[PDB]
């Protein structure tokens, strides 16, 4: 019945605004009044062809908080000793006959989509197919912004870090560009700046955006500060270093931030955000995490429950 | 001058001492330059407004002639400061901290892979000037970084 | 309500006598009248940063026998490929927001304690932080002694093996030293003898103890015989060998043991205890195991149930 | 008036102050307890006689008053010494170096594991004495050592 | 005694204009009149802390051809597979106590240099140290050029591929800078342009360089084309594909090619240089490759012998 | 023919008092007047069943310096990485059919010895066999001593570190036992004292030895200090720290040090010997290290040549 019954969750791109608001709505409602038996008697494959424990646990917890049972695997690097002894399709076909739903993660792009064409009516939820999608992350990002900012419309968002290879970002910025108002700020080094296609897409919906060299500029005017980990391997020791501890965020830098402003991070961190931040009141990167439980929990309900209304 | 003055800021006994060093940027010098590492006498004055006012840190060494070399290597932090060779309230000389050519043992290659780290050797760099920066080349790792890039840590 | 509600279980050292008796009391009661739904609707992270399946299963079974759901991991040697890409603290912080409790095991000492300061009100239960604690083992040891000996006071206990590096031991001997009566016997080679600090602590509470060269001496006078595996790597092939099959226990050696006397082992064995023992009536090392289910099951109930009374 | 000898110092202004410190142990207390993370008069001096067999160090701050216990957390290093807070122009508070229950952020469970290493936490131990030395129990690793072993790398 | 007898060989920089000349003459002189006993009864240590077959055989071969005895090791040995083992300091101290020369390759910038302050009068020759120096490549390249062009001045040099990370390119454009009338045309994806530091040095020397997007553009007047490869990992798998435009040579693009022109490449080569090129008379990456036996051969000579008459 | 022409070299024991003398004279004689063709046209098999670079280079270097050709292998090869492959018997049978000498290092006590009963008239030289014999270390040590002291009798020798497992120490205190007027001072943590078997042999020979807790104690009259390291794994990580008292030398402890005194160490060294020591004139662990090129060099000579005139 509900707009998203028996349907797949692959790319963030293909989600209506009504679509999104629905999931979020559910989220905050499921958060408010925890329904541990909604999904009683359902079995769900937590398939991780590409290991991401942090993710598995998060997802798998929602599968539990809803009375559902879970079975799966985390075929890592000592499990993925086989490059030619079971095609994904065939695996999906087989696995598609035991369970009620498939939450799969994959090293390769296109996987979730593919599995779709081999799962019959069994639903598949992409937990990250290569460097493509991972709708699940984007939604908890969102959910977190809205609940802290009351809206997802007319907001100032900062995006810091490796903007070039950070999908989580591309995904979020696209989603956001689905709402009115909103001015963007991308403070990332020159060899990791935000990609053109993203800019253009913002050029098209006539969306406010400017680039900066350091968060200090904009810091005063942002509601959301989204930190992303840079990696040394995306550059070189000297290079990286020569800018690493440059786009890092430390406690001293929040002296002019808005009470409402919150700092975010898809995690894991390491450098991007100094430990002394974790205490200020703008640190919501952890609340951002626990919130992925109501985004992922909400999604499974909608897809598996014919009609939901708290 | 009866109006205003200052109780502290002395000039006692034989010893080469400095003068005028940035605020909260002097203690950092005692350590960095293995100073106390001796059993000699020295008075220190921090947060002391000099005959120049601009809040500064300040020493007072006893019998320990100071020299041009370890001297030049004192810029960077306290660029503008002075070293007058005393012999009991005797300015038998002086000079200033001209930016040295090298600078060993006290800095750190920001290069995570610079070999210097895990090994039994002295950190050595190179000095040069740019619009706003000071170029330093990790002698070993051979990479060039910004002075503020290296000092941040 | 109950003394141990919402509280952490880190080091055996910090447990009152009332504390202990409580857990044990629960244990034998939970054993007597199995309550499979007490923990219905609770989720518990079975975190094993240091793999110990034998332990995981045991713990995880108690989590199940109580109607609780479980999600976790066993980040072993092909999972622990990362020495610097997620601090424990940060992990605990994150994970602390999904679950109701955290049963964690760690390669390093101090971990459980640390996690405590980053789990909010979520409880953490140490399953063995390095070479420090592992209260969980000690309790089932105990539980096993009491139920077989009717008391934990005024008893003759033998401790055989690598007494020097065997924490399980240190832990047990400390706990025991929390009761009256009790005379100890430590038969371990010279380079693996019981540590001084332990002896002294027994010197202090004025506790009976003597050393021996072989269990045969004392064998006649012991209620409890606690076997521990020695390891070849704690010495050298010749050395070890030249004493290995020396402090081993075989069937022939029980010809003068008390009917009540029982043989124990934290397991796994290999040498310490000849197979022919497994049949005598003194072999309780396996009953000792299954009992870890009521020690660990009992602990979770107390910590998670506000008030318990069978 | 007019005998024979020279000097430059004496008992100055307000603030909490310190008496008696071994040699080379002076500077320590500074870096260790972060005695410069400010802007107040933190003037001092090392290796000057004040009543002892060879050396002694003294400290001098103003506007900052020690915790009537923090004192403790400072002990150990200067075996015997004194505080003597100086509230308004003159002497007003004689204190002595007594052992704290604990001592945080200054030491290191010398156990290559003892978790607190790559971890963002304060090193807390546990003070205990006997005779040949002093013992302290790693709050995190629960491994005990003698102040000696802990005092070093 | 020659200007290099007993001197170390670490950076391409540490080489005077007049120096390179000596090394080269030498090299050619050994290609005409080979001296098999020049280094007879000399023992060299081919040390490959950083495993690398290619450079090892080239180097060692260009070691036997002089009657020198070899001894050494590839990959991490006595000091592990990437952990604890002992300082490089201590290794060089020991080894330099029994060899007449050191040839070491290492993964961290400055190992050769560090070693130099520990080998006593035993010379050390850098076989590449991380992203720092690899003197034999730059030298073996030059010689090759000098041989196919007759001169190393008043030349048009083109460099294609990854120039932002190209270790071998940088020093090659550093060295040629030590010469007159050289014109440079750099061709590379923006994401990976020639470092600024290099250009700055090119201008402050009056050297002429221009940038391009396609080989074709400058193909016309180039005497030397220097190909390099951009490993996939240097860019998103898809990024790579997109702009993997003409940055890979194909024989079809060599009609208006200067007869004297030569194609060079350090190797190994993957895609950038099509097979069909191998037929034409411009392909020299191979001949260039075997030339490095004389450059390295010359070096050993120069450094170990003084009255070097050839 | 000399007393060792064609004899095997396995145990330090198998060496007569008069023997060691021959080997040493020889060694010095090769340090003064080096013989590059002594072993010309001889082919030796450097076999490293038990991989160990250090000893391999020393040995092989002290193989080329005699015009001998080398051939061999490190780590486990044709017989795996630690499983099934074939008997050592069968290997030695095959290899001894084409080399003029065998130099093998192995991980199990008695491999060299076993090999000896299978090499036909091909000599085998033990490069250490597990916890049994390592003749070249003990010999290269001695020579070094003999060289800095002028004699190997009427001396004060100190040995610090792990003496309970120190392979190299035992045989060194076995050998020096074959001499007169030597006084021994052993310094080590009790957990790791000098084996009893050694002391018993020291007394039944009228040899004088005393034990200590600190280097300082005997520092005064010692001519030779022999440092060794106790790897962490030889004791609880914390145990180690505690008593890691003075069992690691530091230059500050060398004022009343006998001028002739020399510090020795097999290596590699980790903590036990501070860097600053390296400056003083007592540090000989290095010179001692390069001396083993003459001991091993001498051996090969002695064993392969008969009328050894040097
Ligand atoms: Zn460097
Ligand atoms: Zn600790």
């Amino acid at each position: 019945a509900n707009p998203l019954y028996q349907k797949h969750i692959i790319s963030i791109n293909d989600l209506s605004r009504d679509d999104l608001n629905l999931v979020l709505a559910t989220a905050a409602k499921l958060k408010a009044n925890p329904q541990p038996e909604l999904l009683k008697h359902k079995v769900i494959a937590s398939c991780f062809f590409e290991a991401s424990t942090r993710t598995r646990l998060s997802f798998e917890t929602s599968m539990h908080r809803l009375g559902a049972s879970v079975v799966g695997f985390s075929d890592s690097a000592n499990t993925s000793l086989g490059k030619k002894g079971e095609t994904l399709a065939d695996t999906i076909s087989v696995i598609s006959t035991y369970v009620d739903a498939i939450v799969m993660r994959h090293p390769q792009e296109g996987a979730a989509r593919l599995a779709t064409e081999f799962s019959g009516n069994v639903p598949v939820l992409n937990a990250g197919d290569g460097s493509n999608q991972h709708p699940t992350q984007t939604l908890l990002d969102l959910f977190t912004i809205q609940e802290t900012q009351g809206r997802l419309d007319n907001l100032h968002v900062a995006m810091v870090g490796d903007l070039k290879y950070g999908r989580t970002v591309h995904s979020l910025t696209q989603a956001l560009a689905k709402f009115d108002g909103n001015r963007f700020y991308f403070i990332a080094p020159d060899a990791l700046a935000m990609p053109q296609y993203i800019l253009d897409m913002l050029d098209e919906k006539g969306i406010a955006w400017s680039l900066h060299s350091s968060i200090e500029e904009v810091m005063a005017e942002v509601d959301i500060l989204y930190m992303t980990r840079v990696q040394k391997e995306r550059l070189d020791p000297s290079e990286y270093a020569n800018v690493k501890a440059q786009f890092v965020l430390r406690a001293s830098d929040l002296h002019n931030a808005k009470a409402n402003m919150k700092v975010l991070h898809p995690l894991p961190r390491v450098d991007e955000i100094a430990t002394d931040v974790d205490k200020t009141p703008h640190a919501w990167y952890f609340q951002q995490a626990g919130n992925g439980i109501f985004a992922r929990q909400a999604l499974l309900a909608l897809v598996l429950n014919r009609d939901l209304v708290l | 001058m009866t109006h205003d003055n200052k109780l502290q800021v002395e000039a006692i006994k034989r010893g080469t001492v400095i003068d005028h060093i940035p605020a909260q940027i002097g203690f950092k010098l005692l350590s960095l330059f293995k100073l106390t590492e001796t059993d000699q006498r020295i008075t220190i004055g921090l947060n002391l407004p000099s005959g120049e006012m601009g809040r500064k840190d300040l020493i007072k060494i006893e019998n320990t002639f100071l020299s041009e070399d370890q001297v030049d290597q004192l810029a960077l932090y306290a660029p503008q400061a002075t070293v007058n060779r005393i012999d009991n309230y005797e300015v038998v000389g002086k000079s200033r901290p001209s930016l040295p050519e090298r600078i060993d043992n006290v800095l750190v290659c920001p290069n995570s892979n610079c070999i210097s780290h895990a090994e039994p050797v002295s950190s050595s760099f190179a000095v040069r000037k740019r619009a706003n920066d000071i170029a330093l080349k990790c002698k070993y790792c051979e990479k060039e970084f910004s002075h503020n890039v290296v000092l941040a840590n």
